């Protein structure tokens, strides 16, 4: 995998 | 008195803000309708919730991939517990899912709708017995993004441990805070960690509702993007048998 989800997370 | 921040002090601050439904209330109620903005609304407060959980301290030292597992394991959970502790907050059993949508009574008797919320009131009429205070709540939701991994275990797994323990300590310091007989804090302290594990029960059947809607061709309603991949994700997982659940009393 959830690439929004990963994206959130890292920033 | 105390100049240096506590835990749970900084666990207030990060608490997310209470969302809008934007549910028009002049148009008549309707079960559809209630479903298609609680799939939305859901959307939103599990972002919220990914804000929330970087913000809580040891929880962006875990690697990456185990912040996404235990947002992937336990969004239901913190949706669950938020919405017991609002609903317990504004009132009756009442389901208050934001200001401008409330399961009051009338909605109660909706077809279906008692079937599904009967769980998340339960959580809320626990949470009025108990008479669980702010700062305990706040350790009890931090507890629950902490209350599954995956049966192989984490990557930073030791890590995790002691950041579970640490909120376990923090309900404890939380609970002597709270006024009233010290001497049933021991006990109140069982009665808390007891509720977190009937949560497990609670959510286990909100997610089969959950699935069982995603899956289902004839029922055609929308879910949000961020959402519905982690329904996605998710779905193998449960099925197959993945998941541990971190159990306080055996
Ligand atoms: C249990 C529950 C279910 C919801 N929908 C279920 C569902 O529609 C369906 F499919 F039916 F199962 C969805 F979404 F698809 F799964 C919602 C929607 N909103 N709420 C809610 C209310 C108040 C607080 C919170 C909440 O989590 N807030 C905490 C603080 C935060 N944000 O970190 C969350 C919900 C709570
Ligand atoms: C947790 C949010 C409440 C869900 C509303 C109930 O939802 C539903 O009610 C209908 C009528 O019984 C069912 O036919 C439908 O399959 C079911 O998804």
């Amino acid at each position: 995998e959830n690439a929004l989800l990963r994206y959130l997370l890292d920033k | 008195p105390q100049l240096t921040p506590t835990l749970v002090s900084l666990l207030e601050v990060i608490e997310p803000e209470v969302l809008y439904a934007g549910y028009d209330s002049s148009v008549p109620d309707s079960t559809w309708r209630i479903m298609t903005t609680l799939n939305m609304l859901g959307g939103r407060q599990v972002i919220a919730a990914v804000k929330w959980a970087k913000a809580i301290p040891g929880f962006r030292n875990l690697h990456l991939d185990d912040q996404m597992t235990l947002l992937q394991y336990s969004w239901m959970y913190l949706m669950a517990f938020a919405l017991g502790w609002r609903s317990y907050r504004q009132s009756a059993n009442l389901l208050c899912f934001a200001p401008d949508l409330i399961i009051n009574e009338q909605r109660m008797t909706l077809p279906g709708m008692y079937d599904q919320c009967k769980h998340m009131l339960y959580v809320s009429s626990e949470l009025h017995r108990l008479q669980v205070s702010y700062e305990e709540y706040l350790c009890m939701k931090t507890l629950l993004l902490l209350s599954s991994v995956p049966k192989d275990g984490l990557k930073s797994q030791e890590l995790f441990d002691e950041i579970r323990m640490t909120y376990i300590k923090e309900l404890g310091k939380a609970i002597v805070k709270r006024e009233g007989n010290s001497s049933q804090n021991w006990q109140r302290f069982y009665q808390l960690t007891k509720l977190l594990d009937s949560m497990h029960e609670v959510v286990e059947n909100l997610l089969n509702y959950c699935f069982q809607t995603f899956l289902d061709k004839t029922m055609s309603i929308e879910f949000p993007e961020m959402l519905a991949e982690i329904i996605t994700n998710q779905i193998p997982k449960y099925s197959n048998g993945n998941i541990k659940k971190l159990l306080f009393h055996q």
